[PDB]
């Protein structure tokens, strides 16, 4: 269907690639290495049920204000 | 004839006190649950789902 050239990428010679660089003595920053950086939120759960319960209180109160 | 009169006097307190303890207990439930229908920061469990119906 399509030529070898096509394929192998290359019609005579295959070019040689650059490598990849490392960055010795840290960690690889790419797209795919975030979450070395940024972790599931993990330190506010608990205020998060707090706040939320309050969130939920406090617009009820003050809707129910509005609407009577 | 007192004895009629004491057991019937003893009788209606009885009703009495059913009636108007039952009838006051429940305005008071009343006017409470309308204060916190009218202000839902307070319509919640305030003094506990148990505490306040085991007392
Ligand atoms: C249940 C539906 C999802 C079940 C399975 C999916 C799942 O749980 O994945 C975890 C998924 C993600 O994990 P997460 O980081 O813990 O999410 C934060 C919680 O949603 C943060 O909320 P929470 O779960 O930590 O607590 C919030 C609290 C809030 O309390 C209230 O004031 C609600 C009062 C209701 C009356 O509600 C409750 O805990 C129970 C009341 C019913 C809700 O959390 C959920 O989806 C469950 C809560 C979603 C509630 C709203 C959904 C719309
Ligand atoms: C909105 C921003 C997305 C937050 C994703 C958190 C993250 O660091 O990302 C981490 C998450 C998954 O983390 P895991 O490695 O634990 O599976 O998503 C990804 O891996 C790539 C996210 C790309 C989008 C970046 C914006
Ligand atoms: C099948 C029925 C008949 C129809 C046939 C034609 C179908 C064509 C649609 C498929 C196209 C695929 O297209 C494809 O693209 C990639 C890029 O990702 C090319 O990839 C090429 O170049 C990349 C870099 O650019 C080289 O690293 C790789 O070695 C080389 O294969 C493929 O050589 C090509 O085949
Ligand atoms: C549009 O959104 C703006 C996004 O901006 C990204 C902000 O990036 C700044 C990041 O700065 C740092 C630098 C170092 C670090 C360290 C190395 C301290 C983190 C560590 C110890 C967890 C790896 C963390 C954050
Ligand atoms: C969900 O993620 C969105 C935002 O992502 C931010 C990712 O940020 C990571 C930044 O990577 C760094 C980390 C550290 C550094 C410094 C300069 C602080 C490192 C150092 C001092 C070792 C050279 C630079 C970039």
């Amino acid at each position: 269907p399509l030529p070898n050239a096509v394929v192998q990428g290359y019609t005579s010679v295959r070019g040689p690639k650059r490598p990849l660089d490392h960055f010795y003595g840290r960690t690889p920053l790419n797209i795919d290495t975030l979450w070395h950086w940024v972790k599931f939120p993990h330190r506010y759960d608990n205020l998060r049920f707090a706040v939320c319960f309050w969130a939920f209180l406090v617009s009820a109160h003050f809707a129910n204000k509005k609407q009577r | 004839m007192n004895w009629l009169y004491q057991m019937i006097y003893y009788g209606v307190r009885m009703w009495l006190v059913f009636v108007l303890h039952s009838f006051s207990l429940g305005s008071f439930g009343e006017l409470i649950t309308v204060i916190t229908d009218n202000n839902l920061i307070f319509n919640v469990f305030y003094i506990g789902l148990l505490g306040l119906g085991f007392i």
